[PDB]
């Protein structure tokens, strides 16, 4: 993940939008398989056929859901000339809780969905600019 | 490092792959558990005796002795799953799920 | 001191303790008696300290 | 030394104190089939402690002074209204008989406990054992819903499985018409309301059911109205019993000792007399058991923890 | 600073805690509750029953906290002694700073209209 | 089991912690855990059912895994240091199979699941054992290896545990069970402040334990296993109702009372390591502990549920069960804020 | 009223009111002697 | 003493094989201590020379250390010749 | 109470406060610089002691 995550943030907002893409849907098809694995492990599909439907499905929607995130919010600099600001994240982390409301056919998740994705995609790039750590080292 | 520790490491990974990956008897998982001490027995054996670390040399030997109160202890509890059920399958001990 | 009306100096005791308490606090806090630039003086000839 | 591990690791072991003559006897019948004075008897004679049976202020006899409680203390279950109203609107003949049940768990918890701790067998008049002949009989005249027998097995299987079984079980079979006239000529009038079919489903529960069962575990003696007549000749059949069987020839000093403390703690024994399951015979409003609680605490010598109450003369309570 | 000692001996050449500390009354105050709950869940007279159990609880509350206390007082001692010598021993990291007046100073003034 | 068989089993229980806590040497920290581990397996088949065997095989074949990756980790460092000095490791790898391992024996998230059957599979004082004494000897170990401990991986272990643990409490009626998962949430605050301050993890695992004890001790009074036989209580002994809300608050970490002390301090240390985002989290989240221990004091003190007939048969005997240190741990539980200077002891 | 069973605490337990205030004043007489120990040598040590 | 003199004529009738095993296990345990060549096995042991003795080097005043092998100074086995 | 007692009382409070803020600073400054460097009695992760070594002429020489 430290490379993929890398690349992503290595190449400028709004520069390079196609490989912006390739990022975010790389990192949202690697979240829906590690979502897989523990589903088909803890909950066991009744076929081998079942369990492949079951993964493919959770991993389309993740990669999804990555994909148009990174190129919204890429597109949303791009256009709006504004590589910086935290809003292009919040439309881009919309636009992937709008679709996750797409793939599961629910509104209200989806309406839920563009809420905290939005929001939760716009504190990260507030993060990123102010150097807000997660995992910070220790110091002190 | 030495060829011999790639096996040897290997081994473990085997068995320890092996105790993760249940099938039906708990036998054959306890079987993996012994795996699992003989590959850490002769990885240690290797490493204390290459080094001449004397006083280590009875580590390797402490290390069974407590892998025959694992191994007892594991069979005590078969004996038991086995009288309730009739079987040592571990799908039998699925109760605890409420 | 009745038996019947002896609770009723629990509350009256606990204002004079912490009346009490209160005025000893105030024997920790002198750093500055008579020592700021704003008050700052002389003693008088029978004074001990300017505030107790 | 209060019994305990302690007691038991300084030499208190069951083993000791019990001999030949530490037996539990219980004594079984029909209503008006002469238990009572049969089980008085056998008792004297051979020198155990009589228990007679548990009824509604069993509980009462033996906390406190002793004496009855008013009715709301134990739930204001009777057994006279059971006569006068078997089908009772407000779930009486049920209550009745789950309260009746855990008296006599309770009192076979003491009976089990003087006999460990002292080796001097006991003499009960049914028991836990034999309680179920009541609420089959209930259900069979439709006294009871199935629901409330379903609740009874739910508070038999997890209390009695704790237990031993008697060593003897003396029954006495009087025939029901026998019966009917005995209690015909007992007089109280609220008894003279039983039914001859509830009598013989106390009946047909008792030899289709308690008897088979009793007899794998148990010496049981089965004796007509005359035999029964003269308590000597029951007690030359007891002193000569080979007690060959049962699950008390299995028993140690380990065992016992667990027993022990089980029966010694009186909450454990009632622990799921009052399981959470609500039905509405049992089943009691916040409220009600709110202001009985209170009540009840009201009492002479009930505030507080025996021989801490001052109103009744406890003394050195500063320092107890 | 000894190994796994409760008071280091360097620890005496500080002052005990006072038999009349507040938190050592706090302390006793505690095993006054304690006394008082262990009443209550054995359905004793709260106040009055057992009265030697009821001093025995608080004495040994006071007598645990006053080790405590002895102890914590030690261990800010210890901290103050470390960070005022390890100030000592680097000057260059802990310099002492030109101190400038507010008539010196430029502070933006931000309107509240 | 005999009286003194018992008593041998559980200084052993205690003397394979003792081993862990006061060993230099990696072999005999291993051989600490094997004696624990082979001394508590009795304790939890001591009632002999299925459930009781369930349980016990369950932890048996979770803490024999755990042993196998710590004894590889200590291998692996004896190839890469030559010592078995207990300390920080040398290699990574054997850093994370420790940690991974030491994990497993805590059972945090997301190698969790074992708690939660566990515990409801035994009786309440054996159950009591696993939630308390069973955390010291994986924590001490812990407490010394954390330099050499990746941030990621203890971090993230940390998170997993107090969202589980929070989430998986919701959905419970089975006070065992509330238990388990209540002490999954509690094990993700102790080893989040690790990296930062250990301190603070041993003063979290005090207060902990004291008030794990509590509600453990209260549970066995009144033999109540279950959510509506501890609603029971109100009509029998309601002492123990409100001591039993003031320690569920307490845990909850609602100020005044001492479950808040430790979540306080450990905010301080994380904030003061810039730390800001995952405090925040932690506590936001520590809510969903609060919500179903709510629940447990709306069923137990501030509301009276119906009853039986048969508990007025209760009313006339007294508590009998030993409820050893209960006034003093109940006391410690709720009424130590005050006092949280005091913390400087456990430096 | 008089109970029909003797209480177990029916009577004061005089083995156990002895040690329990005997236990209170050895450790009340011993914590002031400690507290006068260390005040004494917290002054000598300090040379006061 | 009539107790367990009792107790023991009881056991040699009933389980002599365990009375042979716990007096032979007690004279292993107690007769060490009343030997009087226990302490010749010490000396014994350390006389062994598994190991190279390496000299010391002759910085002038150590007289009780010999200079050749031998010379009077340092250890004998004469003890040991006539064991 | 008079305003010369208040206002002297909040003298003594403020050097307090002053006091005990300019310490707290310090600490976290201090602390930083001990787990940096390593320098310090704060952070000291113990190293494995070496009167554990044995000195003596082995069995070989060269070691
Ligand atoms: C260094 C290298 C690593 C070292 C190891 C090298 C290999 C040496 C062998 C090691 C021991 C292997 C032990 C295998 C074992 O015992 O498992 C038996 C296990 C249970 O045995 P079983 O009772 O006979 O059940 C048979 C059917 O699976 C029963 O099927 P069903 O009735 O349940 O039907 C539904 C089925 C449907 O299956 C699926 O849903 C598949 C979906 C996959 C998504 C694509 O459900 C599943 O199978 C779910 C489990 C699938 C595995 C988890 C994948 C996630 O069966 C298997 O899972 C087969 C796996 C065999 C190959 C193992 C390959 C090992 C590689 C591990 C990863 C390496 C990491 C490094
Ligand atoms: C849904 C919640 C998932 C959060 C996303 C986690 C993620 O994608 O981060 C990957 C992270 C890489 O970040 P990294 O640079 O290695 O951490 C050092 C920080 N200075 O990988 C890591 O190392 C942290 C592990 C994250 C585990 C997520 C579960
Ligand atoms: C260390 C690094 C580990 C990082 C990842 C840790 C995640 C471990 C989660 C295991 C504990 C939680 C188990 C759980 O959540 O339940 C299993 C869950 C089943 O849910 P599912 O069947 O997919 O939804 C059905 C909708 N009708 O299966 C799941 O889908 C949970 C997936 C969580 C992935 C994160
Ligand atoms: C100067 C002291 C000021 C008080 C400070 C209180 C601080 C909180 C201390 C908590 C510990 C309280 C003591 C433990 C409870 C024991 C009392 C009890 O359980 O029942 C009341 C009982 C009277 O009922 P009874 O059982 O019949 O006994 C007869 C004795 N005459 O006993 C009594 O007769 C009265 C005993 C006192 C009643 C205590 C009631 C509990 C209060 C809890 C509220 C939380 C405390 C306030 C929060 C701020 C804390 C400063
Ligand atoms: C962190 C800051 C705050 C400080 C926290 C400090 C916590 C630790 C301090 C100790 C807390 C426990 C104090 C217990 C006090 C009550 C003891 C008591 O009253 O016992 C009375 C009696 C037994 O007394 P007895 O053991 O015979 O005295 C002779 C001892 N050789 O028999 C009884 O009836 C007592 C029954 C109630 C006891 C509950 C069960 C515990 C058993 C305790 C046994 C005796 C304890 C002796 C305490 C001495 C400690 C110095
Ligand atoms: C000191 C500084 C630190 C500050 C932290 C806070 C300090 C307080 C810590 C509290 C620790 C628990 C100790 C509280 C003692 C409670 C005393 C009490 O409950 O009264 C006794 C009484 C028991 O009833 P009973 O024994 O049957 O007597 C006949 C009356 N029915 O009880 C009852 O009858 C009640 C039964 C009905 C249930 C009512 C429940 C609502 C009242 C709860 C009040 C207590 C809440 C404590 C929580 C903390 C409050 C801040
Ligand atoms: C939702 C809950 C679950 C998810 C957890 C919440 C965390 C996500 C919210 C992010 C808030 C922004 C933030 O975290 O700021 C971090 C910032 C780090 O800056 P720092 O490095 O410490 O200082 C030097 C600056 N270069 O911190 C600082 O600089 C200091 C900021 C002060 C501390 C602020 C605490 C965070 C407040 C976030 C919630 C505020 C809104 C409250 C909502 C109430 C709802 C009723
Ligand atoms: C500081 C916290 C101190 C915590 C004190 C714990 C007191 C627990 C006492 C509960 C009530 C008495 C009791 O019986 O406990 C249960 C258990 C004994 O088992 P029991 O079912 O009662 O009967 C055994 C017969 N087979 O009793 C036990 O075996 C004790 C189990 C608890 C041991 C771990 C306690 C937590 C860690 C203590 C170290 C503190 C750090
Ligand atoms: C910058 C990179 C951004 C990466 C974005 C990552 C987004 C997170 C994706 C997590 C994996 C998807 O998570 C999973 O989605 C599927 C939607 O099909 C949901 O699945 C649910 O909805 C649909 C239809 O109802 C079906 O999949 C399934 O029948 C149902 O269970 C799961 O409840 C959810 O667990
Ligand atoms: C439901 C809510 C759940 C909790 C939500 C919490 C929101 C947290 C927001 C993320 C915090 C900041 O997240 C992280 O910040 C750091 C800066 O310190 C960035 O770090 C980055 O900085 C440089 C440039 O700035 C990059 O070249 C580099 O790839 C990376 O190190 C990360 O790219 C960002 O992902
Ligand atoms: C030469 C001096 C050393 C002699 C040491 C002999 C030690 C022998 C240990 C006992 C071995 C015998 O094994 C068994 O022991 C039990 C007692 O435990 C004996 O049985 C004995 O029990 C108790 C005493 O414990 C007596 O009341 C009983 O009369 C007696 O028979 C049996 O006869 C024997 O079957
Ligand atoms: N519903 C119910 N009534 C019971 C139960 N045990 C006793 N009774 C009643 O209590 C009364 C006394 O029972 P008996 O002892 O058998 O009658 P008796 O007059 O005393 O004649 P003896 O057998 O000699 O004692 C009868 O009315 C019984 O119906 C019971 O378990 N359930
Ligand atoms: N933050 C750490 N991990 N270490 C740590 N406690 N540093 C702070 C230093 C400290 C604090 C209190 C005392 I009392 C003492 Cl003597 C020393
Ligand atoms: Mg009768």
């Amino acid at each position: 993940a430290k490379t993929v995550l890398r690349q992503y943030w290595d190449i400028p907002e709004g520069t390079e939008c196609h490989r912006k893409t390739y990022a975010t849907t790389s990192i949202g098809g690697a979240a829906g398989l590690v979502v897989s694995a523990y589903s088909v492990a803890l909950k066991t599909p009744t076929s081998f056929l079942e369990g492949v439907a079951r993964t493919g499905r959770y991993t389309f929607t993740a990669a999804a859901i990555g994909a148009i995130f990174g190129l919204t919010s890429c597109i949303s600099a791009q256009v709006r000339e504004k590589p910086d600001d935290p809003l292009n994240y919040l439309i881009g982390g919309c636009a992937g809780g709008l679709i996750l409301g797409a793939r599961t056919r629910s509104y209200g998740i989806g309406a839920a969905a563009c809420a905290y994705m939005g929001l939760t995609a716009a504190l990260v790039k507030m993060g990123q600019l102010e150097g807000w750590q997660v995992f910070a080292e220790p110091k002190v | 490092m030495s060829m011999v520790y790639m096996n040897i490491m290997m081994a473990f990974t085997v068995s320890l792959v092996g105790l993760l990956m249940y099938r039906s008897h708990l036998m054959s998982s306890l079987l993996c558990l012994e795996g699992m001490m003989l590959s850490l027995f002769v990885m240690a054996a290797l490493t204390i005796l290459n080094s001449h670390f004397t006083l280590a040399s009875m580590m390797p030997i402490i290390l069974l002795v407590f892998a025959a109160c694992e191994a007892a202890l594991g069979l005590s509890l078969l004996v038991m799953v086995s009288n309730t059920y009739g079987t040592d399958y571990v799908q039998n001990l699925n109760l605890l799920q409420c | 001191v009745v038996r019947d009306h002896w609770v009723h100096v629990l509350v009256p005791m606990g204002f004079v303790f912490g009346y009490y308490l209160d005025r000893k606090n105030d024997e920790k806090l002198t750093a500055f008696r008579n020592k700021s630039l704003l008050y700052k003086r002389e003693l008088k000839p029978n004074e001990e300290v300017t505030w107790k | 030394l209060q019994y305990g591990p302690l007691a038991y690791i300084l030499g208190e072991k069951a083993t000791k104190k019990m001999t030949e003559k530490s037996k539990l006897i219980t004594v079984d019948g029909n209503i008006c089939s002469g238990k009572s004075k049969l089980a008085k008897e056998i008792a004297e004679k051979l020198g155990l402690k009589h228990f007679p049976e548990a009824g509604i202020h069993y509980v009462d006899s033996t906390t406190g002074d002793g004496k009855p409680l008013p009715v709301q203390f134990s739930g204001n279950c009777s057994l006279e209204k059971f006569y006068d109203d078997p089908k009772s609107n407000d779930g009486n003949s049920y209550r009745l008989q789950a309260w009746l049940y855990a008296s006599r768990l309770l009192q076979y918890a003491d009976a089990l406990e003087h006999l460990l701790s002292t080796g001097q067998g006991v003499v009960l008049e049914r028991s836990i054992y034999s309680d179920f002949v009541f609420l089959e009989a209930m259900y069979r005249q439709g006294f009871i819903r199935k629901q409330c027998v379903d609740h009874y097995n739910q508070v038999k299987k997890v209390t009695i499985c704790e237990y031993l079984p008697p060593h003897v079980v003396v029954y006495v079979d009087v025939p029901v018409p026998e019966v009917q006239s005995r209690i015909q000529k007992k007089g109280n009038p609220h008894e003279m309301k039983i039914t001859s079919a509830y009598l013989q489903d106390i009946e047909n529960a008792y030899k289709g059911t308690f008897l088979p069962e009793m007899s794998e575990k148990c010496e049981v003696l089965q004796y007509s109205a005359w035999e029964a007549q003269d308590a000597e000749k029951v007690v030359e059949d007891i002193e000569y019993l080979k007690y060959d069987k049962g699950p008390w020839l299995d028993q140690n000093d380990r065992k016992l000792h667990k027993l022990r403390m089980l029966v010694q703690d009186k909450l454990e024994v009632l622990n799921y007399t009052s399981i959470p399951v609500f039905l509405p015979e049992v089943t009691v409003g916040a409220h009600q058991s709110d202001q009985v609680f209170q009540e009840f605490t009201e009492l002479p010598g009930r505030k507080y923890r025996a021989g801490y109450n001052e109103d009744v003369g406890d003394k050195w309570i500063w320092l107890k | 600073r000894a190994t796994f000692q409760f008071l280091p001996d360097e620890a005496r050449s500080l002052p005990p805690p006072k038999l009349t500390d507040p938190r050592l009354a706090f302390v006793g105050f505690l095993g006054y509750c304690s006394g008082l709950i262990d009443n209550a869940i054995r359905r004793r007279p709260v106040l009055l029953a057992g009265l030697h159990r009821q001093l025995l609880y608080i004495t040994s509350f006071v007598f645990v906290g006053y080790y405590l206390l002895k102890r914590q007082d030690y261990m800010y001692a210890v901290r103050d002694h470390d960070m005022f010598s390890y100030i000592k021993s680097h000057p260059e990291d802990f310099p002492e700073k030109d101190k400038k007046t507010y008539g010196e100073v430029f502070e933006e003034f931000h309107p509240v209209r | 089991m005999n009286p003194i068989i018992f008593i041998i089993i559980l200084l052993t229980i205690m003397l394979g912690t003792i081993i862990v806590m006061i060993s230099s040497h990696w072999l005999l920290v291993w051989i600490g855990f094997e004696m624990n581990m082979l001394a508590i397996i009795p304790i939890m088949m001591k009632n002999h059912n299925p459930r009781a065997t369930e349980a016990s095989t369950k932890y048996f074949l979770t803490q024999s895994t755990a042993s196998m990756l710590l004894m590889m980790a200590v291998i692996i460092n004896l190839m890469f240091s030559g010592q078995w000095t207990v300390m920080k490791l040398f290699n990574p790898m054997a850093s994370m199979l420790m940690t991974m391992a030491l994990a497993m024996k805590l059972g945090m998230a997301p190698f969790h699941f074992w708690v939660p059957e566990v515990t409801q599979g035994i009786p309440l004082s054996s159950g009591l054992i696993l939630l308390t004494w069973q955390k010291l000897a994986p924590m001490s170990v812990l407490y010394q290896i954390f330099p050499s401990i990746n941030l990621n991986l203890i971090l993230t272990l940390s998170v997993l545990s107090i969202l589980i643990g929070g989430w998986g409490g919701l959905n419970q009626t089975q006070l065992r069970k509330i238990m388990a998962y209540s002490s999954i949430a509690h094990m993700g605050w102790m080893t989040a402040v690790l990296p930062y301050n250990p301190t603070m993890t041993l003063l979290n695992l005090i207060i902990y334990i004291i008030m794990t004890s509590t509600m453990f001790t209260m549970f066995m009074a009144n033999s109540t296993t279950t959510t509506l036989s501890l609603s029971h209580t109100w009509n029998k002994t309601p002492i123990m109702t409100v001591l039993i809300l003031a320690t569920l608050l307490s845990m909850g970490g609602l100020p005044p009372l001492s479950g808040f002390m430790p979540k306080w301090m450990i905010i301080q240390e994380m904030t003061k390591n810039n730390s800001i985002i995952l405090p925040t989290f932690m506590a936001i989240t520590a809510l969903l502990n609060l919500y179903f221990y709510m629940r447990l004091t709306y069923s137990t003190t501030l509301t009276m549920f119906p009853s039986t007939n048969n508990m007025k048969m209760k009313w006339q005997f007294p508590l009998m069960k030993k409820m050893t240190f209960l006034p003093t741990m109940v006391v410690l539980s709720t009424m130590m804020l005050p006092l949280t200077p005091m913390l400087s002891v456990l430096e | 009223k008089f109970y029909i069973q003797e209480p177990p605490h029916g009577s004061p337990n005089w083995l156990k009111v002895g040690l329990t205030l005997g236990t209170s004043v050895f450790l009340w007489i011993y914590l002031i002697k400690q507290h006068n120990e260390d005040v004494l040598e917290y002054k000598r040590r300090n040379g006061l | 003493a009539e107790r367990v003199a009792a107790f023991l004529k009881n056991v040699w009738a009933k389980e002599p094989v365990l009375v042979a095993s716990f007096a032979i296990a007690g004279l292993a345990v107690i007769l060490p201590t009343l030997s009087p060549y226990t302490k010749y096995s010490l000396m014994i042991n350390r006389a062994t020379p598994y190991n190279y003795p390496v000299p010391l080097r002759d910085d002038g005043n150590m007289p009780d250390v010999p200079s050749h092998p031998q010379d009077p100074q340092g250890p004998s086995l004469e003890w040991l010749k006539r064991l | 109470d008079g305003p010369e007692k208040n206002y002297e009382r909040t003298m003594a409070i403020l050097q307090i406060e002053a006091e005990k803020a300019e310490l707290r600073l310090k600490e976290l400054e201090v602390r930083r610089l001990m787990r940096a460097r390593g320098d310090g009695p704060w952070f000291h992760y113990p190293t494995i002691d070496k009167e554990l070594i044995d000195h003596s002429p082995k069995a070989t020489p060269d070691n």
